[PDB]
Protein backbone atom coordinates (compact mmCIF):
# COMPACT_ATOMS: atom_id res chain seq x y z
CA UNK A 1 0.00 0.00 0.00
CA UNK A 2 1.69 3.25 -1.36
CA UNK A 3 5.22 2.08 -1.05
CA UNK A 4 4.44 0.59 2.64
CA UNK A 5 5.03 -3.13 2.47
CA UNK A 6 4.07 -6.16 4.47
CA UNK A 7 2.25 -9.04 5.11
CA UNK A 8 -0.87 -9.57 6.67
CA UNK A 9 -4.88 -10.43 6.40
CA UNK A 10 -6.82 -7.28 5.14
CA UNK A 11 -10.36 -7.83 6.35
CA UNK A 12 -13.04 -5.17 6.30
CA UNK A 13 -13.11 -2.77 9.52
CA UNK A 14 -16.01 -0.04 10.84
CA UNK A 15 -12.96 1.57 12.51
CA UNK A 16 -13.93 5.52 12.47
CA UNK A 17 -11.27 7.07 10.32
CA UNK A 18 -11.56 10.72 10.48
CA UNK A 19 -10.85 11.95 6.83
CA UNK A 20 -7.31 13.45 7.30
CA UNK A 21 -6.26 9.98 9.09
CA UNK A 22 -4.42 7.15 6.73
CA UNK A 23 -2.83 5.10 9.07
CA UNK A 24 -4.39 2.93 12.21
CA UNK A 25 -0.96 2.94 15.01
CA UNK A 26 -1.77 0.91 17.94
CA UNK A 27 -1.10 0.76 21.37
CA UNK A 28 2.38 -0.91 20.57
CA UNK A 29 2.80 1.49 17.38
CA UNK A 30 1.82 -1.05 15.13
CA UNK A 31 -0.34 -0.37 11.89
CA UNK A 32 -3.51 -1.78 11.65
CA UNK A 33 -5.31 -0.48 9.42
CA UNK A 34 -4.65 1.64 5.70
CA UNK A 35 -6.83 3.30 3.13
CA UNK A 36 -7.22 2.07 -0.18
CA UNK A 37 -5.51 4.79 -2.75
CA UNK A 38 -7.98 3.69 -5.42
CA UNK A 39 -11.55 3.81 -3.40
CA UNK A 40 -11.59 5.08 0.28
CA UNK A 41 -12.08 1.95 2.11
CA UNK A 42 -10.66 1.26 5.77
CA UNK A 43 -9.09 -2.16 5.74
CA UNK A 44 -8.17 -3.63 8.85
CA UNK A 45 -4.22 -5.17 8.74
CA UNK A 46 -3.92 -8.28 11.07
CA UNK A 47 -0.68 -10.42 10.95
CA UNK A 48 -1.61 -14.54 10.05
CA UNK A 49 -1.51 -16.83 13.24
CA UNK B 1 9.25 22.08 6.69
CA UNK B 2 8.32 23.69 3.36
CA UNK B 3 4.43 23.55 4.32
CA UNK B 4 1.79 25.61 5.87
CA UNK B 5 -0.63 24.31 7.81
CA UNK B 6 -4.18 25.48 8.97
CA UNK B 7 -6.12 23.53 11.23
CA UNK B 8 -9.71 24.36 12.42
CA UNK B 9 -12.36 23.03 14.47
CA UNK B 10 -15.95 24.75 14.79
CA UNK B 11 -17.51 24.84 17.98
CA UNK B 12 -20.86 25.82 19.58
CA UNK B 13 -19.34 28.54 22.21
CA UNK B 14 -21.92 28.72 25.33
CA UNK B 15 -22.82 31.40 27.54
CA UNK B 16 -19.28 32.46 28.35
CA UNK B 17 -17.94 36.06 27.87
CA UNK B 18 -14.37 34.74 26.94
CA UNK B 19 -12.45 31.35 25.64
CA UNK B 20 -14.74 28.34 27.17
CA UNK B 21 -13.00 25.81 29.16
CA UNK B 22 -13.22 21.86 28.13
CA UNK B 23 -11.47 20.98 25.28
CA UNK B 24 -11.43 20.82 21.04
CA UNK B 25 -9.17 18.91 18.91
CA UNK B 26 -8.25 21.20 15.62
CA UNK B 27 -8.32 19.11 12.67
CA UNK B 28 -6.34 19.16 9.84
CA UNK B 29 -8.12 20.95 7.06
CA UNK B 30 -5.75 21.81 4.00
CA UNK B 31 -1.61 21.66 3.31
CA UNK B 32 -0.37 23.62 1.02
CA UNK B 33 3.18 23.68 -1.07
CA UNK B 34 4.75 26.98 0.59
CA UNK B 35 7.93 27.84 2.04
CA UNK B 36 8.34 31.56 1.48
CA UNK B 37 9.91 33.22 4.10
CA UNK B 38 7.67 34.37 7.02
CA UNK B 39 7.83 36.70 10.22
CA UNK B 40 4.86 38.67 10.60
CA UNK B 41 1.21 38.40 9.60
CA UNK B 42 -2.22 40.52 9.69
CA UNK B 43 -5.86 39.59 9.98
CA UNK B 44 -8.79 41.49 7.55
CA UNK B 45 -12.04 42.62 9.24
CA UNK B 46 -14.60 44.02 7.35
CA UNK B 47 -14.97 48.10 7.99
CA UNK B 48 -18.54 49.40 7.97
CA UNK B 49 -18.65 51.69 4.75
CA UNK B 50 -22.26 50.00 3.45
C1 LIG C 1 13.15 36.41 6.56
O1 LIG C 1 13.35 37.80 6.50
C2 LIG C 1 13.97 38.34 7.66
C3 LIG C 1 13.90 39.85 7.58
O2 LIG C 1 14.70 40.32 6.52
C4 LIG C 1 15.39 37.79 7.75
O3 LIG C 1 16.07 38.26 8.89
C5 LIG C 1 15.32 36.27 7.86
O4 LIG C 1 16.59 35.68 7.83
C6 LIG C 1 14.50 35.68 6.71
N1 LIG C 1 14.29 34.28 6.94
C7 LIG C 1 14.52 33.31 6.03
C8 LIG C 1 14.23 31.91 6.51
O5 LIG C 1 14.93 33.53 4.90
Amino acid sequence: FNGLTGTGVLTESNKKFLPFQQFGRDIADTTDAVRDPQTLEILDITPCS
Amino acid sequence: DGYFKIYSKHTPINLVRDLPQGFSALEPLVDLPIGINITRFQTLLALHRS
